[PDB]
């Protein structure tokens, strides 16, 4: 109770199966409420489209009681690249805000 | 079902992007680099005859080549300008100025 968020990374190298695994615990979660946030649903977006769709979601989680959400393939959520490097800094500072964040008490 | 094939000129550039992990596998695709081969494409496309072909076989047949079949097309049509006495030469002397450079 002391503790409503909490968070976890998944990590491995390439080909590893990560997507699958975290998908199998959310599943036997049995939440009320459960959601993936791909980044395949949103090509060619730009970077505010992205922006909306993130607090969209994570607001209709703060709706209901106890949730859990999954993102995946940060790397390519944040248009990384090595040569450079790039990345586009707004959605970097959404996420690092929404991490932070704590929804309606008892919640 | 979907299949997708996919065409380049430079692997060393898309490998620093890290895009070789997403293809699933490579083919390579090489140039002409004998005097055998060559001959057999001439003749194949039949633009020098018995003689001019035996001269150029006699010139080439003792080295080796480094060309693309796009470029030797062009090079055959540019030689084909000349006059009928002149056309070996001037063939000959554009296979050497292209340059190899493997
Ligand atoms: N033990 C296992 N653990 C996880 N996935 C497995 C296992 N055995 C088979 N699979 C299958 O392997 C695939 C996992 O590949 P997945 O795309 O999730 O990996 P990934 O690390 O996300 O890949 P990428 O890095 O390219 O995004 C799925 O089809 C999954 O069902």
């Amino acid at each position: 109770d002391r503790t409503p968020l909490v968070s976890v990374l998944l990590e491995g190298p390439p080909h590893s199966g990560k997507t699958a695994l975290a998908a199998k615990i959310a599943e036997e979660s049995n939440f009320p409420f459960i959601k993936i946030c791909s980044p395949d649903k949103m090509i060619g977006f730009s970077e505010t489209a992205k922006c909306q769709a993130m607090k969209k979601i994570f607001d209709d989680a703060y709706k209901s009681q106890l949730s859990c959400v999954v993102v995946d393939d940060i790397e390519r959520l944040l248009d990384y690249v090595p040569i450079g490097p790039r990345f586009s800094n707004l959605v970097l500072q959404a996420l690092l805000v929404l991490l932070k964040k704590a929804p309606p008490q008892g919640r | 079902k979907l299949l997708i094939i996919g065409t380049t000129s430079r692997k060393d550039v898309l490998q620093e992007m890290e895009m070789l992990n997403a293809f699933s596998t490579t083919i390579h695709v090489p140039n002409i680099a004998t005097g055998e081969q060559l001959l057999e494409a001439l003749e194949l496309l039949g633009n020098f005859k018995d003689k001019e072909r035996t001269t150029i076989a006699q010139q080439v047949k003792g080295k080796k080549v480094w060309i693309g079949i796009k470029k030797l097309l062009m090079l055959i049509e540019m030689s084909l300008q000349m006059d009928p006495e002149y056309r070996v030469r001037k063939f000959l002397a554009l296979l050497r100025e292209e340059g190899a450079s493997p």
